[PDB]
RNA sequence: CUCGAUGUCGGCUCGUCGCAUCCUGGGGCUGAAGAAGGUCCCAAGGGUUGGGCUGUUCGCCCAUUAAAGCGGCACGCGAGCUGGGUUCAGAACGUCGUGAGACAGUUCGGUCUCUAUCCGCCACGGGCGCAGGAGGCUUGAGGGGGGCUCUUCCUAGUACGAGAGGACCGGAAGGGACGCACCUCUGGUUUCCCAGCUGUCCCUCCAGGGGCAUAAGCUGGGUAGCCAUGUGCGGAAGGGAUAACCGCUGAAAGCAUCUAAGCGGGAAGCCCGCCCCAAGAUGAGGCCUCCCACGGCGUCAAGCCGGUAAGGACCCGGGAAGACCACCCGGUGGAUGGGCCGGGGGUGUAAGCGCCGCGAGGCGUUGAGCCGACCGGUCCCAAUCGUCCGAGGUCUUGACC
RNA sequence: GCGAAUGCCGGCAUGAGUAACGAUAAAGAGGGUGAGAAUCCCUCUCGCCGUAAGCCCAAGGGUUCCUACGCAAUGGUCGUC
RNA sequence: ACCGUGAGGGAAAGGUGAAAAGAACCCCGGGAGGGGAGUGAAAUAGAGCCUGAAACCGUGGGCUUACAAGCAGUCACGGCC
């Protein structure tokens, strides 16, 4: 059916793939272990906000 | 000739000797928050609030856009254009005596993205003569090197919800001085449990 | 607050009771006098009386087409608190399980069979 | 509640109780002819004898299932869809006629002639 | 058409019913599970409804619940072992929070709920 | 230009400009008395129905109408349908051909593909900017949308008149179709809200249920949302300049003329008024409140770093906003979601036990029981803890304190 | 001794990280194993078949079948299966 | 090899070094494979590993850019380096 006619150079290619482009994962300390917490949640320790449940064994 | 409005519901109401339907409006009435008097700005009239979310959450420079004339612990507020405010508040416990011939505004129900189909008019096609664009469907956009082209602002795809508009001239029917509320026999213009508010022209001969 | 509360009231008043009637029965056929009239308020007390058909519920409500034969199908849908309305005596008895919109009714009756119900 | 092309039931002269009507006769561009419009239409039904015939009339719609919604906030719908034959003027053509009220009849009001002449049960 | 919407769940109905009962069934017996994000939300909805009847407790209320579940050992391991412990709360006698980690391949962000103690 | 391809009819969906304007208003002219007509001129505003027979466009007819316009864009539109059409093998007739096969003569059938790159269009965002750095409030050049019309009634059956008829003028009402919103009323939906139900396998035999009979087995109903067939509403006034057409005040034509002088009269049209966009109108921003001049280094140090929650982010919780996304309200100093709870609306008297009937069931306890969005409580549960980013404030001139 | 012959051979970009992931018979939970398992192993909920998605003869195919280890290639990603 | 029923068709693939001296062993990993030590004249001669250049894809640096219309460019001038 319908198929381009070049590709307006690497140029163009980018330029779109571009405003695309990546970006971070968001993180803050546990408030019980150390390391990054992601909002809520828990991790192979502190497991918590009080009261871990989680991790070990 | 103006009157804020956090707007209800609508709901039937007689009327005399038939009953009929009204929209239900309530106003706490607002407080001249700021004028804009002709040194200041020359679209010159009036910025006002009608309520109040909780204390501590306002900005500070609010805290203080406040400060100025002084007033409380709202969010709602806006203005309009050669609209006195020969006070310092006002709620309509009279502002509108009913019987009276209103205009009215506010947010338009957010929609959705709906096809020539819903958007504008005259939707689809056909269906069973030829159904695999079936029964709805997408007119014509134009045409060959007449325009060499598709055209420029006639209707079209998706998105028509979140946008906003006004119902011209309707009943102001009764004024419930309490409660500040007006029963009207609108449209709503737009949600109810939201918002919009009253205004009246009309040199209207008929 | 809100929507339940206000309004709640707006209708409060207008409405009152929709007319201490109460007696609502969902079968039952029974008969009113509603100030239906016009010319010259011939406001006359009139009077159909029809099998209850159903009813819409919140201050606005309505007094379902009962439905009548004159010698054909007259069905009427009133307004409950309707101002228009005076008389409502009621005539047979309310009854019949599968509820509202009890159309087996003028659906396909036989005043027989509906005497069967 | 209306129909164009249309089974409409009648009663009086009518050689037929049922017509098919045409167009609403209103306002150039139709669309719906409801109790009290007067239709522009023709004989469907075959006239034992009568007068009628299987010709074409103009006439007033009286009934009509979904929804007689009145001014005064009251209602009705009859399982049930016809007119009266309307000899030009309006004026309807028979004596008798097979049907009752409903004040938006009488509200058109020329007609007041039909008006009192079906009053009863059926 | 749409936009306001009360409640609202992915699957198909018969599917949905099946997993909320499934899943309802899982957690009762461990007091606790892990799943995805939405599958706690709702799981939660329901089995609180569930659990409030599980209280309620007697004739009627084993007699619903049960509708779902159909099963003595659990059924009633509720009703008598874990009701109890919660005859008193106004609701929300589940609990879901939000996990570590994704499964695999798809990325999906978990969650572990339980019954709150 | 086209044959290394520009898919040719009609229809459909969507139209968009033209006037030589059908209907509309504004008009002089009459062989105009009224009414109504015929005749040119002015002007696109909107308006410009349904059926029948035909693959027809066209046309003739049925019923309408205020009107039922003509025509441009490859006789607009196959990368948007249709494919009846003409323009593939069949077969058919009739017609030619000595037959082969044919006929711009007909007849029955007959594989129209489709992930858009671009510019274009419809919408939604990320930028970076309109030299302090901040949260909200507005004015709009200019751009978009709307602009229609019929019937009745008083003015008056007066002006006209023989009579039958029947006005300007101006003032009510009520529809049609159309456009923008919106549920209350009416009405459709309501994929689990309720209810009756049949076959079957399962629970544990009974009853009392369970899935499966679509992705709801079946049926009868059914909030909320959304939605019309239902509800409000508008197309105005009104102001300025004009169109043909009409004059006034006036010479050059020492008598005449609206017409170079100068003044006015005049259409649904033009400009504004009505509504909706809107300074990314690189020409804004305009007002409102508000945070203050941190630190180490080659200097017009307009560069690197903590900065003020000044503010705002990110994340969580949510939302008739919503593809994402931006929009927006909350973030436990909460009511934000879910839970419960009360209540509206639903289904339609529950499961158990009780009473009459050998039985089928009935009646009772029972308007009972189960309930999703709907109005509003209550920290029962989940909105913890934190992270980051974000002013110091160019030079020139002039004006003041 | 060649851009240039819808040329030949080979690489290599391109829509483009979009289109799809081959049947609307459904999954969900719990332990186990691993270096890591939506995607392997047991267990428990549920659905789809059954007159076939039955079991058997033959045809053709021919390695595989089992048992132990094992994945980097191969299963349309997964994988320790 | 592989397409075809068959008759038949009919690929690609050459090179480390002087000789194996081609990789003990220490280090991240499940592995590859990556960093060390020794090879050595070299290992940007390291195992399809000589010479390994074009297309194309990447990391870093200088200049340049958000009122811009131009396949191209290239004549002038100026800021930059």
């Amino acid at each position: 059916h319908p198929v381009p006619k070049k590709k307006t150079s690497k140029a163009r290619r980018d330029a779109r793939r571009s405003h695309h482009a990546l970006t971070p994962p968001t993180l803050v300390p546990c408030p019980e272990c150390k390391a990054m917490k992601p909002p809520h949640t828990v991790c192979p320790e502190c497991g918590y906000y009080a009261g871990r449940k989680v991790l070990e064994v | 000739m103006k009157g804020i409005l956090g707007v209800k519901v609508g709901m039937t109401r007689i009327f005399r000797d038939d009953r009929a339907v009204p929209v239900t409006v309530i106003l706490a009435g607002p407080c001249p928050v700021v004028q804009r008097r002709t040194p200041e700005k020359d679209g010159y009239t009036a910025v006002q609030l009608g309520f109040l979310p909780q204390n501590p959450k306002r900005v500070n420079r609010p805290l203080k856009g406040h400060f100025a004339k002084a007033g409380v612990e709202p969010v709602r507020i806006l203005r309009e254009i050669r609209d006195f405010n020969p006070e310092g508040d006002t709620v309509t416990v009279e502002i509108f005596k009913p019987g009276e011939r209103v205009d009215v505004t506010g947010t338009s129900k957010g929609r959705g993205f709906a096809g020539v189909m819903k958007r504008w008019n005259f939707a689809g096609g056909p269906d069973s003569h030829g159904a695999h664009k079936i029964h709805r469907h997408p007119g014509s956009i134009g045409n060959r090197k007449t325009p060499g082209r598709v055209y420029k602002g006639k209707k079209m795809a998706g998105h028509y919800g979140a946008e906003r508009v006004t119902v011209m001239n309707l009943e102001v029917v009764d004024v419930i001085p309490e409660e500040n509320l007006l029963l009207v026999k609108g449209a709503v213009p737009g949600p109810n449990g939201g918002l919009v508010i009253v205004r009246e022209t009309k040199k209207a001969a008929k | 607050m809100n929507r339940g509360a206000l309004i709640k009231l707006v209708e409060s008043r207008y409405v009152r009771t929709d007319l201490p009637e109460f007696r609502p029965g969902d079968t039952v056929r029974v008969s009113y006098k509603v100030k239906e009239g016009n010319r010259t308020r011939i406001q006359d007390f009139e009077g159909i009386v029809i099998r209850i058909r159903r009813n819409g519920f919140n201050t606005t409500f309505t007094v379902r087409k009962v439905s009548y034969g004159v010698g054909v199908e007259r069905i009427f849908p009133l307004h409950s608190p309707l101002i228009q309305k005076i008389d409502i005596v009621q005539r047979g008895r309310a009854r019949r399980a599968k509820l509202y919109f009890i159309r087996n009714l003028s659906d396909r009756e036989i005043r027989r069979k509906l005497r069967a119900d | 509640m209306i129909q164009p092309q249309t089974y409409l039931e009648v009663a009086d002269n009518t050689g037929a109780r049922k017509i098919m009507c045409i167009r609403v006769l209103k306002g150039s561009n139709a669309k719906y002819a409801t109790v009290g419009d007067v239709i522009v239409a023709s004989v469907k039904e075959a006239i034992p004898r009568g007068a009628v015939k299987e010709g074409d009339v103009v006439k007033a719609v009286v009934v009509r299932t979904k929804k007689e919604v009145k001014r005064p906030d009251g209602s009705a719908i009859r399982f049930d869809d016809n007119a009266a034959v309307i000899i030009n003027n309006q004026l309807e053509p028979r004596g008798t006629r097979v049907f009752g009220p409903v004040a938006r009849e009488l509200r058109e009001k020329g007609f007041m002639k039909i008006v009192s002449l079906a009053p009863e049960v059926l | 058409r749409h936009l306001k919407s009360g409640r609202k769940l992915n699957r198909h109905s018969s599917h949905r019913l099946a997993l909320y009962r499934n899943q309802a069934k899982s957690l009762l017996t461990h007091g606790r599970i892990t799943t995805t994000v939405p599958k706690a939300k709702e799981l939660r909805g329901f089995v609180d409804h569930l659990i409030h009847l599980a209280k309620r407790g007697d004739l009627h209320a084993r007699r619903l619940v049960l509708r779902d579940l159909q099963d003595v050992k659990l059924v009633r391991k509720l009703f008598d072992e874990i009701a109890p412990r919660y005859r008193d709360r106004q609701g929300g006698y589940t609990r879901v929070l939000k996990l570590a980690e994704r499964r695999r391949g798809d990325g999906a962000p978990l969650a572990l709920v339980e019954l709150v103690e």
